[PDB]
């Protein structure tokens, strides 16, 4: 399926993923498409911080869902 | 609400005036249309505001487009708004 | 930085704490406020340290919460990001 | 000199640069330190979008000044 990842400003990218994919894999897609390192990506969904270990289905991230991305500069 | 749209229109006028060193005097909001995206938490909004503003001192009609993204998660809230385009009729 | 904006930041802190720990705190009032502000030209970073009274079991108790609020604005847009940084008795 | 780069959320890094240096070189420093490609970096100062061709002194970015960084997701 296709999901959205948006920043706080409303700039949007789209990644084709499967519910089996991991947040680490999503951040790898974001690195491949846009070039932002995964260690800088703090992903947000459903009023929760997303952990690199859990899957999209764990968070009930169905088709056409949108995640948010905040840069950390860690 | 009409207050939040009034403030978004004053936002548009102020930011455009800062963008061109213009001095447009906000009068009122005549018509407002918006496209809204909703989700469990964030609410994305593109406002298509038709406002009245004074250019030389006499009222003129301008259409402003403001992008407003309110993103909040547990413990926090973000409010980003952005003037994307400003153009008269 | 005024008592209305502090009231709203305190209600933000109490509500977000309630959602973060599934607590049910009844906001009473803000007793003391301390703040750290950076005011760079066209930006305002603020860490609010509010000690407010809220009743957890029905009787008032005292909690200090610190909420981070960053107000970033540039020529075309403005961001208002706020984040509950700590809630503690 | 030392300058600050913050995001819209308040995450902060510090870079050592010279007023002769260009915004392209600063963005390259951000790439080296934090890993964000310069093509993604939209740098903000004094309420202006910074052009990669001009220098820090052109924009009056004095010592210890603070810039803000917004992601572009090209």
């Amino acid at each position: 399926m296709q999901i959205f990842v948006k920043t706080l400003t409303g700039k949007t990218i789209t990644l084709e993923v499967e519910p089996s994919d991991t947040i680490e894999n999503v951040k790898a897609k974001i690195q491949d498409k846009e070039g932002i390192p995964p260690d800088q990506q703090r992903l947000i969904f459903a009023g929760k911080q997303l952990e690199d270990g859990r899957t999209l289905s764990d968070y009930n991230i169905q088709k056409e869902s949108t995640l948010h991305l905040v840069l950390r500069l860690r | 609400n009409s207050l939040e749209i009034e403030e978004l229109a004053r936002f548009a006028v102020d930011e455009h005036n800062k963008k061109e060193n213009a001095l447009l005097e906000f009068v009122r909001v005549v018509k407002a249309k918006e496209q809204i995206w909703e989700m469990d938490a964030s609410k994305e909004t593109m406002y298509y505001l038709t406002l009245e503003a004074k250019d030389g001192g006499k009222k003129k009609l301008y259409e402003a487009k403001v992008w407003v993204k309110m993103t909040h998660w547990i413990g926090a809230m973000n409010n980003f708004k952005e003037l994307q385009e400003f153009k008269p009729v």
